[PDB]
RNA sequence: UGGCACCUCGAUGUCGGCUCGUCGCAUCCUGGGGCUGUAGUCGGUCCCAAGGGUUGGGCUGUUCGCCCAUUAAAGCGGCACGCGAGCUGGGUUCAGAACGUCGUGAGACAGUUCGGUCCCUAUCCGUCGCGGGCGCAGGAAAUUUGAGAGGAGCUGUCCUUAGUACGAGAGGACCGGGAUGGACACACCGCUGGUGUACCAGUUGUUCCGCCAGGAGCAUCGCUGGGUAGCUAUGUGUGGCAGGGAUAAACGCUGAAAGCAUCUAAGCGUGAAGCCCCCCUCAAGAUGAGAUUUCCCAUUUCUUCGGAAAGUAAGAUCCCUGAAAGAUGAUCAGGUAGAUAGGUUUGGAGUGGAAGUGUAGCGAUACAUGGAGCGGACAAAUACUAAUCGAUCGAGGACUUAACC
């Protein structure tokens, strides 16, 4: 923690992000930049973790597609997220939900507040 | 792991040139009038910083 | 070819215009002034002497107060020299601001490494261990010291000692952002030293 | 980075609890140098907890004070314990004082092993 | 991170069902391959009647890994098992269908047919 | 492979591996060149070159070898077949037992098979780091030159030039430009991860705090789920980029000896990953002890001149608070001319919704007060506590000559 770092980096923080905590479903409108193309693809899943402070904060979203589970990590304040929505608000008793990595369907389901 | 040759007197004393011990860092208490260690409570008048403890 | 002295503050990251994310290190370089100018006909070489950070009237003795009073300004804390620099600039007593660098320049960072104490040979020189099982009794030892013939052991036989604390420079290091009014300087990468270490920034030799 | 005192984690915590309670009761004890330099912080944090004066703070402090009798008063004989003294006598003394409830005074080496002894008191 | 003696599932329609890696191509002392790298490998378990038989030495590309890759923009992707696709001398798969998601790094290595055949390219 | 029997039988430990290497050139790769049965691609042989490189496995105690899969390449040798007061003992080479064979027999076979105690606190030199003393013709504080010496010199693939030059076709370029890797090295913790025994939470048994509630001790930190600062790689940033001088092999110009010719005799020009430079680090004990800027000045007494001691100046240290440093010294930040350490008040990471009370439920339990409570090492203010008081060391600058002070 340093105050000079905070003053330098305060400009690039994103004020348009909503409030979410680990354990609820989100939808990420990530941008996919090709060589000369711009497209937006959707990634939807439950957030597993959220760590760090300041501009260097990241969160992780988990999704099961075609049987194989996929985890994709994003910086919180990246300009490559067009929009981030909070779909559900799950109920959890942990800050890191790593136990979901060893659970298949119908046992990884999360309640709703 | 065992001495090849015994050590002479000159070499023994040369090694022992650094095995002395230093002089204490003391001066005289203003109230006592005799010697005491700096930053320590003098044991004669039982005072530090001009105040008894 | 221009240079300043600086104080390493920390390390963070910034987003570029293209959206990519890069790590940067923050260096603040306030209060540094030009003190002396060495010429070929007086000293035998050309250099500029820069004093970086000022300190109290106490902690500074009479000789160095006289040296700084040969110019203006109060006594400083760090003083270094820069060679291979133009002397037509740098009027005596004039301050040097971070604006001497522009975004996209290439610099060389010099400093003193972090200190590690008495360190072994697996860590200091990156050697390899022996087996940890199969009845072995040889884990983290230096090795053999050479042939029987010389009746001695050669030089540059690497052995345990004091590891860190040496001077290190890294080259071709890019500069990202310059902010004049905060007297800071953002450099992409990392530079040798702990926090609050003196860092010497100069234009890349190559 | 605090300080290991030549003893394991469970042993170290037991030592710190003993010296902290001995300083509350007697208010003037004589120990070695590093040992006193370490108990200084825990005693001062404990006195801050007493300054708060809450029930939650009382439970926090009770999870550290050793349960021993300071002295007995004729209210009917009713002993007073160390926590009662901490929350009724020691804490109100420094209500107007923010920090630094202890001082360290140096003595000189011990005879048996040359340890540098000091005297630490709460004033 | 996959080096010699690692076993990893195959994710195509050829006869193979499990594959043990033999060598990592592309250097002298190279000891680790990741997504988009070709490896020489042998077929340990195969399905009956397939085109690729048990005990065969083939080379194949790595499609998904337990520890994935990071992009230039600072994001990461990680899967839940190691998979593989058996390829020809050129970069064309021997099978006809591909199962499961596929990393996006195959586009930059010009594995176009595999990416096209994949159900989902992440 | 042998011959001899000169040192060692009052002991010179003997095979393969492991760790660490270092030299030679009779060069495996990369660099330069001559000849070619050199059309091109791919090659062969020789000359100059030792600067860096020169794999991972199956079988065997194996060196060696055969095989699988790669690579620019998977060089040959010396150093007590380098290296056991550095490691392992699978093999050789003790005592047990068994097979084949030999012997009447005890036993034997460098035929085979199973099992079989590897001791030592480093004195001197040597090697790697760290201090004290004196020297450098006054005493000090900083900044430096560089004689010398170490470090690093590795290399692939793809695109374009161009289907161009070449060639009947088949096939298919040198030179040049761009992109991106393998192995290695240095630094660092913003990112991905590891640890994190004075951080947060769940939980089993039993004992304790008089009881409930709330907590504490022991059980590997009792176990389990996370994790701050520091330390880290498998993580990130960067490097071997472009070049200069003189040359080796070789190719030439001008040119006589020898009216021609001739690369040589006098004289010039090209020419290598090699030599000396460029790049990084150490470096004035470099007794040849160097240089620049600044500070203190010329005191008092004893002497046979020579010289001696004794208060000091600039300055430093003893002592004390420490960490960005550290085995101990040392180095750095400070000592009231104060933010050096602890405390206190605000914060941050991390954990995850404290105690008390209330409501719902017969009960386990759930909800609210409330992103609550706790919060080692991280940040900022604050003199509240400890750096109080003192003491010690430390210069008056030899002689000769020259310009001239
Ligand atoms: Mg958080
Ligand atoms: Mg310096
Ligand atoms: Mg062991
Ligand atoms: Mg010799
Ligand atoms: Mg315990
Ligand atoms: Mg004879
Ligand atoms: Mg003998
Ligand atoms: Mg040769
Ligand atoms: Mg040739
Ligand atoms: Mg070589
Ligand atoms: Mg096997
Ligand atoms: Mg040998
Ligand atoms: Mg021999
Ligand atoms: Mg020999
Ligand atoms: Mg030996
Ligand atoms: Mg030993
Ligand atoms: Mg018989
Ligand atoms: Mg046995
Ligand atoms: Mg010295
Ligand atoms: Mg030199
Ligand atoms: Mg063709
Ligand atoms: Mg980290
Ligand atoms: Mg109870
Ligand atoms: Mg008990
Ligand atoms: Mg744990
Ligand atoms: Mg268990
Ligand atoms: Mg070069
Ligand atoms: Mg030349
Ligand atoms: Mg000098
Ligand atoms: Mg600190
Ligand atoms: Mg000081
Ligand atoms: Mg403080
Ligand atoms: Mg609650
Ligand atoms: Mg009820
Ligand atoms: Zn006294």
């Amino acid at each position: 923690m340093n105050k000079l770092i905070d003053e330098i980096t305060k400009s690039q923080l994103n004020p348009d992000v909503p409030s979410f905590r680990p354990g609820d479903t989100v939808r990420v409108h990530a941008k996919v930049v090709e060589g000369t193309r711009e497209r937006i693809q959707l990634f939807e899943g439950v957030v597993i973790k959220r760590r760090g402070a300041g501009i260097s904060e990241t969160f992780t979203v988990r999704k099961i597609s075609n049987g194989v589970g996929v985890e994709r990590t994003f910086p919180v304040h990246t300009p490559r997220i067009a929009k981030l929505e909070v779909i559900r608000r799950g109920k959890v008793r942990r800050a890191k939900l790593y136990y979901l990595r060893n659970l298949r369907g119908k046992a990884a389901r999360i309640k709703e507040i | 792991a065992v001495p090849f040759r015994r050590t002479s007197k000159a070499k023994k004393r040369k090694r022992r040139t650094h095995v002395k011990l230093q002089l204490p860092g003391m001066n005289e208490c203003s109230n006592c009038g005799e010697y005491r260690l700096s930053h320590h409570v003098c044991p004669e008048c039982g005072q530090y910083d001009g105040k008894d403890v | 070819t221009k240079g300043i002295l600086g104080r390493k503050v920390g390390m963070t990251q910034v987003f570029t215009e293209n959206g990519e994310l890069i790590p940067v290190t923050v260096i603040e370089a306030a209060q540094n002034v030009v003190l002396q100018k060495k010429t070929v006909e007086t000293d035998g070489y050309e250099a500029v002497q820069i004093g970086f950070e000022d300190k109290r009237a106490k902690l500074s003795n009479k000789p160095e107060q006289g040296h700084v009073a040969k110019a203006d300004t109060t006594p400083k804390r760090f003083i270094r020299e820069f060679r291979d620099v133009n002397l037509d600039e740098y009027e005596i007593g004039a301050e040097v601001k971070v604006d001497v660098f522009a975004e996209g320049d290439i610099i060389d960072a010099t400093g003193v490494s972090k200190g590690k104490g008495f360190q072994g040979v697996i860590k200091r020189h990156g050697q390899s261990r022996g087996p940890m099982a199969h009845g072995s009794r040889y884990h983290r030892r230096p090795g053999s010291m050479g042939p029987v013939a010389p009746n001695r052991v050669f030089k540059n036989k690497l052995l345990p000692g004091r590891m860190g604390g040496e001077q290190i420079t890294i080259q071709n290091l890019e500069i990202v952002k310059v902010d004049v009014e905060k007297n800071v300087l953002l450099v992409k990468g990392n530079v040798p030293g702990a926090k609050k270490a003196l860092v010497q920034i100069k234009t890349a030799t190559k | 980075g605090y300080r290991k005192l030549g003893r394991t984690s469970s042993q170290r915590k037991a030592l710190l609890r003993d010296l902290a309670t001995d300083l509350i009761v007697h208010e003037r004890i004589e120990t070695t140098e590093a040992r006193a330099k370490e108990i200084r912080k825990v005693v001062e944090k404990l006195i801050t907890s007493g300054k708060k004066g809450d029930l939650h703070a009382r439970r926090q402090a009770a999870a550290f004070i050793r349960h021993e009798v300071v002295e007995v008063v004729q209210v009917k004989n009713r002993p007073v314990y160390a926590l009662q003294k901490l929350f009724d006598d020691v804490a109100p003394r420094y209500a107007e004082r923010q920090g630094g409830y202890t001082r360290i005074l140096k003595k000189g080496p011990r005879r048996g092993d040359g340890a540098p002894m000091v005297i630490i008191e709460l004033v | 991170m996959i080096q010699q003696e690692s076993r990893m599932k195959v994710a195509d329609n050829s006869g193979a069902r499990e594959v043990l890696t033999i060598k990592v191509l592309g250097g002298s002392g190279r000891k680790t391959a990741n997504i988009g790298d070709v490896v020489v490998c042998t077929v340990k378990q195969a399905t009956p009647g397939g085109v690729v038989k048990k005990g065969e030495v083939v080379k194949a590309v790595i499609v998904r890994t337990k520890s994935g890759a990071r992009r230039q923009d600072g994001s990461y992707i990680k899967f839940d098992e190691n998979a593989c696709v058996i390829i020809r001398d050129d970069k064309s798969p021997r099978g006809t269908r591909i199962f499961g998601p596929v990393a996006r790094e195959l586009r930059e290595n010009n594995f176009m047919k595999i990416v096209s055949l994949a159900p989902e390219v992440l």
